[PDB]
């Protein structure tokens, strides 16, 4: 058989409703409602058509900016959110900094990767030599490290 | 009016496109908290002290990020600072972060509030007192270390001597100009 | 012998107006620690400022320098300094226990903010083209009012 | 293959990392060029070839 890699599922996902206007600063809306009630009170400012057309054009341009800007922030979030490798293969582990990876104390996988002299596997072993706690007593300790720490394991 | 309506649609869609482009530049440019960033960036120089055990250890790196760091730092001998103060003033003035040990960085950031730790430590490493090879008085030093740590003088004095000494909101004024603009029209 | 250099917080000038040489020149944690060491183990100490200001390292040839070369030449037998333990340094002198365990980190200033000004909103478009927008609206108004009146 | 052994003794680091990915993949090496024709014209696979 071959050595394989197990990992955990974070899956920290929460959709609408509350995920909706988070790119927009939620305190812009009180400043929105100030001008909103100011436009609603125009019915009494004039009471007790250039002067209204200037309001229409200014507010027209003004709200034309806002929807395009927030849509831009949305898609700017979306495309960068479409960039997940995340862990196709251990070459990421040859390039990452935070996900620990290793084998068993006196382990057969540890034995093989001391034997493994592929330079990328050599630097994975150099990682493992740099980590005092990448090696475990049993596979269950590796299960504990995967569940607790950001740990991938070179188990069967 | 259909022509001009389409024309201003071209206008607003064009500036919409460019503004979205810069927003995506800002979002792909959103912030960097790891060493791999310097492994990916190029515009921030970073170096080490000459005759630094850190610099010697970067020569002995077997970590791909840190090996690209050593290759760039060897390519930039101006980054290899002579004293600390070269890297200090270049960190104060220019775009230049510096590799240094945890305790000294800690004591400076406790003193100087202008600063913050970038990333984390590399690994564990300690200080030693060097008697020459053949001088046995290192064992007396070892006994005194076990003493003054077990007498808690080292930890307590280490505590003591180390004294810890909008475009979001940019359009609303242009909006509020129309409030006074409507006054000077008819009455 | 203490070959040493000025190094905060280890080596700082002992705050005195007097013309001082040798042991009473400096103040620091390791200074009073060395006083404690000479107390308990019963020896005495001599503090010397090193010329080149170096820990000690072999050159491209193999010639040690700094405080390590002062140790190997037996001109010094101790060097009270923030001396990092490395194995190449281990095979020249005799290190003690790790008394200040640490590791290398990265330090930089705190930018932590921008100025996204009202000036700054113009940036994806040229200010003369920003003026072209205004003058195009003015041209539309001055043609359509001639159409009107 | 002579090209296989050639990049086994690659001394070009980009080509060495190509060879490193080739060392990661035992399925990258085939028995003949006809098996490369098979894996290309059936699967998403390209082949270095004279």
């Amino acid at each position: 058989l071959g050595v394989s890699i197990l990992y955990r599922k974070p899956n920290g996902t929460n959709p609408s409703v509350f995920s909706f206007l988070n790119p927009l600063s939620p305190d812009i809306w009180m400043y929105v409602l100030l001008a909103y009630l100011g436009v609603s009170v125009v019915l009494f400012v004039i009471a007790r058509a250039l002067s209204t057309r200037i309001i229409g054009g200014i507010w027209w341009f003004f709200t034309l900016i806002i929807i395009s800007s927030y849509t831009a922030n949305l898609a700017a979030f979306l495309t960068v959110e479409r960039m997940e490798s995340p862990i196709d293969s251990a070459d990421d582990l040859a390039k990452q900094t935070k996900i620990e990876y290793g084998a068993v104390k006196d382990g057969a996988t540890m034995t093989f990767f001391k034997k493994s002299k592929i330079s990328t596997f050599e630097k994975m072993w150099a990682f493992m030599s740099s980590k005092p706690s990448a090696l475990v007593k049993n596979n269950e300790e590796g299960i504990q490290r995967t569940l607790t720490a950001d740990y991938a394991l070179l188990m069967e | 009016g259909g022509i001009w309506w389409f024309f201003t649609l071209i206008i607003i869609s064009s500036y919409t496109a460019n503004l979205a482009a810069f927003l995506t530049v800002e979002r792909m440019e959103s912030p960097i908290d790891s060493a791999d960033d310097l492994a990916k960036q190029t515009k921030i120089e970073y170096g080490a002290v000459k005759d630094g055990a850190t610099m010697t250890f970067f020569k002995k790196s077997k970590i791909s990020t840190f090996e690209k760091m050593w290759a760039f730092m060897s390519s930039k001998p101006s980054a290899l600072v002579k004293n600390n103060e070269e890297g200090i003033q270049r960190t104060l003035t220019a775009d230049y972060a510096l590799l240094m040990e945890s305790t000294t960085i800690e004591y400076i950031t406790q003193r100087n509030c202008n600063l913050t730790q970038i990333g984390g430590l590399i690994d564990s490493k300690g200080y030693g007192i060097g008697t020459p090879m053949g001088s046995p008085y290192r064992d007396k030093i070892t006994i005194a270390i076990l003493q003054l740590q077990e007498e808690d003088k080292l930890h307590i004095m280490k505590e003591k001597w180390w004294r810890g000494s909008q475009k979001i909101g940019g359009i609303f004024i242009v909006l509020a100009a129309g409030l006074v603009l409507s006054v000077l029209v008819a009455v | 012998i203490v070959t040493t250099l000025l190094e905060e917080p280890f080596v700082m000038f002992r705050k005195s107006d007097r013309t001082l040489y040798g042991n009473d020149r400096f103040e620091g944690y390791c200074i009073d620690l060395l006083k404690e060491l000479a107390h308990i183990l019963g020896f005495s100490y001599e503090i010397r400022l090193v010329e080149d200001g170096k820990y000690g390292a072999q050159d491209d040839k193999g010639q040690w320098n700094g405080m390590v070369k002062e140790l190997i030449d037996h001109k010094a037998d101790l060097a009270v300094a923030p001396l990092t333990i490395t194995h190449v340094r281990e095979k020249a002198i005799d290190f003690s226990k790790p008394f200040m365990t640490l590791g290398v980190s990265i330090l930089y200033r705190k930018p932590n903010g921008t100025n996204p000004s009202v000036f700054s909103f113009l940036n994806p478009l040229s200010p003369d083209i920003w003026m072209y927008v205004l003058l195009a609206y003015l041209g539309v108004s001055v043609v359509l009012f001639v159409i009107a009146r």
